């Protein structure tokens, strides 16, 4: 039942 | 190389743990390819026209947590190990590349930039080799071309006695095919 959890992020350039 | 990257970070162990059992998610998001987890493992999604795609064996039939709550796969594919999620708002969604170019670039989740030499339809050699345990958490991140499009999403490493020399990776087509068959 446990979701997926965005936990950071990676920006582009 | 043309292409660079750098990650931030959002939540912590404490915060995952509780966001994975209410399945809400109110932080803002941003960046083109979001940083997962669950209770095992971590892994890459890469947003592409509105939809952030990961591989089935980090994501499974799983929700992703959401400012609305848990949100639903919209595309399942277990036997090309692809799903995909609508893209949350601030998530900024890439474009597919179609004139499709030699050199790639694969974006780990540390946010490095590793240069990579396709060598078909789904399979791309490190120009240098490096160690697996480096890549591993990095599967659904993108490889782009030098402009910056997406060609596909890392789904398997090749390797031997713990060094990857080459990846395979989910054409941005095979993300076509599923979307046209749902
Ligand atoms: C080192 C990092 C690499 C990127 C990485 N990926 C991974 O860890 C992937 C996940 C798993 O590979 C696959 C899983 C599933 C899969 C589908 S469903 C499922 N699981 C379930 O249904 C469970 C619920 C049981 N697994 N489908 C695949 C498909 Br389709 C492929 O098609 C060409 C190729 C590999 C697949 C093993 N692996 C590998 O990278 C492994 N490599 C490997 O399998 O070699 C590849 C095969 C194609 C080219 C060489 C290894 C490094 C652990 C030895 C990661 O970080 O997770
Ligand atoms: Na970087």
């Amino acid at each position: 039942k446990g979701s997926v959890v965005i936990v950071g992020r990676i920006i582009l350039s | 190389a043309p292409i660079t990257a750098y990650s931030q970070q959002t939540r912590g162990l404490l915060g995952c743990i509780i966001t994975s059992l209410t399945g809400r998610d109110k932080n803002q998001v941003d960046g083109e390819v979001q940083v997962l987890s669950t209770a095992t493992q971590s892994f890459l999604a890469t947003c592409v026209n509105g939809v952030c795609w990961t591989v089935y064996h980090g994501a499974g039939s799983k929700t992703l947590a959401g400012p609305k709550g848990p949100i639903t796969q919209m595309y399942t594919n277990v036997d090309q190990d692809l799903v995909g999620w609508p893209a949350p708002p601030g998530a900024r969604s890439m474009t597919p590349c179609t004139c499709g170019s030699s050199d790639l670039y694969l974006v780990t989740r540390h946010a490095d930039v590793i240069p990579v030499r396709r060598r078909g339809d789904s399979r791309g050699s490190l120009l240098s080799p490096r160690p697996v345990s480096y890549l591993k958490g990095s599967s659904g991140g993108p490889l782009l071309c030098p402009s910056g499009h997406v060609v596909g999403i890392f789904r398997a490493a090749v390797c031997t006695r713990g060094v990857a020399k080459a990846v395979d990776f989910i054409p941005v087509e095979s993300m076509e095919t599923t979307m046209r068959a749902s």
